[PDB]
């Protein structure tokens, strides 16, 4: 596992809200986010079975995103 | 997005490529947009549970964020099945 820790505290922190952060907090954060990925690829990967096709596309992540509650604040930026 | 200034804002490409491709079998391919299309997805995920975390404590008058308040963000915006491996993980780290 190795998503660079500076790049997710410099999105972390580009909210203004965000002020000082923990020395773990980015670590556990790069795991998450890891899982993120992993459940939101095979969730649109499975759409991709069903239309029988071979690659990944952007409209596979529009399908899964309206699919699944957990995923439904992505609406806004990935309208299907 | 090819401003450094503008790439500053997601993972790299390669990172999240990487990942992707480990669920998937491994004769599967991702077009370019659908990468492009998750790297927006995951700065998103990371403002929004951020977004919650910060609330938290700024509710309790603190000015950290830290790893409880992440998964505490993560509980209340439905991420419960991300919480039990990295309630264990972050375990790790207070003992």
């Amino acid at each position: 596992h190795s998503l660079p820790l500076a790049r997710i505290k410099k999105i972390m922190k580009a909210d203004e809200d965000v002020r000082m952060i923990s020395a773990e907090a980015p670590v556990v954060f790069a795991r998450a986010c890891e899982m993120f990925i992993l459940e939101l690829t095979l969730r649109s990967w499975n759409h991709t079975e069903e239309n029988k096709r071979r690659t990944l596309q952007k409209n596979d992540i529009a399908a899964a995103v309206t699919r699944t509650d957990i995923f439904d604040f992505l609406v806004d930026i990935v309208p299907r | 997005h090819m401003s450094p200034r503008e790439q500053d804002r997601f993972l790299p490409i390669a990172n999240v490529s990487r990942i992707m491709k480990k669920a998937l079998p491994a004769n599967a391919k991702i077009s370019k947009d659908a990468k492009e299309t998750m790297q927006e997805c995951v700065s998103e995920f990371i403002s929004f549970v951020t977004g919650e975390a910060s609330d938290k404590c700024q509710k309790e008058k603190r000015k950290t964020i830290n790893g409880d308040d992440l998964l505490w963000a993560m509980t209340t915006l439905g991420f419960e099945d991300y919480v039990e491996p990295l309630k264990v993980y972050l375990q790790r780290f207070r003992e």
